[PDB]
């Protein structure tokens, strides 16, 4: 009822995560199934572009990763578990993977075209968000990790970039670079600097706690516009991170503060989400009183904000970016190493 | 202000990952 529909749901995402995690999808498209169009995004090894689907009419994200890139900065695997992962979940607020397939030269993700843009762009431009629209995003975010953690899986880069508005207002999570399945500790140094866990820093090795204190560091920056640890440069965040000193703006509600102090815990047996009750420690508190968590999964609940749509390919909410001509080889590169793909 | 500090800043921009 309360705990049991819970459980129920869970146990049957395992069911049908574990089947596609065993058995991966493989080689769906190709590349001239699709007109490019624009530049949505760019990354370290590629871009995400908007296409056009030639036979159905519709407008996908296509990411493209150059493996010669991708071998060069050791991220073979990480690329591997972006995948594999991403082909497997399921879920109301992570981004749906349509197409995957690769060539001589580069690695194809095709998602659906989330076109309300990320909440970066929204963020910064409106300077911050009001508690309640904090909120709502937030209880999205609570959710996804609930049901990602359940799967033992670990996401690694939550941050408002990778963070995309749907038509309906809704959170579309993106990125699933950093994304592991793990069951012990593991110690990859990874992520976004902004958003990383004092134990990831440290050399330490860590869990799935460290979603709950970027979800800490999301909350914050969402309410106060700015994160709770900046600097010019890297190494001075993380020396502010480690410390672990959390001022707040004097807007900030009683019942927020007290969430942001047991979200940005340094002490893994003090911090939110990783106690005996888990999730529940975060659902349960105060500043989530008014949050009905079965009709934010549901979609249910009214979003505060409605992004400016006008019609199919229409990229209005997202930045310009250079173009660049995307090559393919006559010879494949890092055969091997991509077989999996 | 925290906040003009902040926007003073060279990270108010799109910020990249790090690895690894
Ligand atoms: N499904 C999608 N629909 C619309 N836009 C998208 C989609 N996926 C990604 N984007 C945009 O493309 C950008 C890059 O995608 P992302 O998967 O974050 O690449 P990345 O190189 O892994 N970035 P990062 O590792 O965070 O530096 C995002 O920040 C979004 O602006
Ligand atoms: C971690 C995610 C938890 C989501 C909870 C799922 C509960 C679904 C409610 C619908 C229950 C009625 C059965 C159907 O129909
Ligand atoms: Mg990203
Ligand atoms: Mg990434």
């Amino acid at each position: 009822s309360e705990q049991e529909s819970v459980k129920e749901f869970l146990a049957k995402a395992k069911e049908d995560f574990l089947k596609k995690w065993e058995t991966p999808s493989q080689n769906t498209a190709q590349l001239d199934q699709f007109d490019r169009i624009k530049t949505l995004g760019t990354g370290s090894f590629g871009r995400v572009m908007l296409v056009k689907h030639k036979e159905s009419g519709n407008h996908y994200a296509m990411k493209i990763l150059d493996k010669q890139k991708v071998v060069k900065l050791k991220q073979i695997e990480h690329t591997l578990n972006e995948k594999r992962i991403l082909q497997a979940v399921n879920f109301p607020f992570l981004v749906k993977l349509e197409f995957s397939f690769k060539d001589n030269s580069n690695l194809y993700m095709v998602m659906e075209y989330v076109a309300g843009g990320e909440m970066f762009s929204h963020l910064r431009r409106i300077g911050r968000f009001s508690e309640p629209h904090a909120r709502f995003y937030a209880a999205q975010i609570v959710l996804t990790f609930e049901y990602l953690h359940s799967l033992d899986l670990i996401y690694r880069d939550l941050k408002p970039e990778n963070l995309l508005i749907d038509q309906q207002g809704y959170i579309q999570v993106t990125d699933f670079g950093f994304a592991k399945r793990v069951k012990g500790r593991t110690w990859t140094l990874c992520g976004t600097p902004e958003y990383l866990a004092p134990e990831i820093i440290l050399s330490k090795g860590y869990n799935k706690a460290v979603d709950w204190w970027a979800l800490g560091v999301l909350i914050y920056e969402m309410a106060a516009g700015y994160p709770p640890f900046f600097a010019d440069q890297p190494i001075q965040i993380y020396e502010k991170i480690v410390s672990g000193k959390v001022r707040f703006p004097s807007h900030f509600s009683s019942d927020l503060k007290d969430l942001l102090r047991n979200l940005l815990q340094v002490d893994l047996t003090k911090r939110f989400g990783n106690l005996k009750n888990g999730v529940n420690d975060i659902k349960n508190h105060k500043w989530f009183a008014t949050t009905d968590w079965i009709a934010i999964y549901q979609r249910k609940v009214e979003a505060p904000f409605i992004p400016k749509f006008k019609g199919p390919g229409d990229t209005s909410n997202f930045d310009d970016y250079e173009e660049e001509e995307i090559r393919v080889s006559i010879n494949e590169k890092c055969g091997k190493e991509f077989t999996e793909f | 202000t925290t906040y003009a500090d902040f926007i003073a800043s060279g990270r108010t921009g799109r910020r990249a990952s790090i690895h690894d």
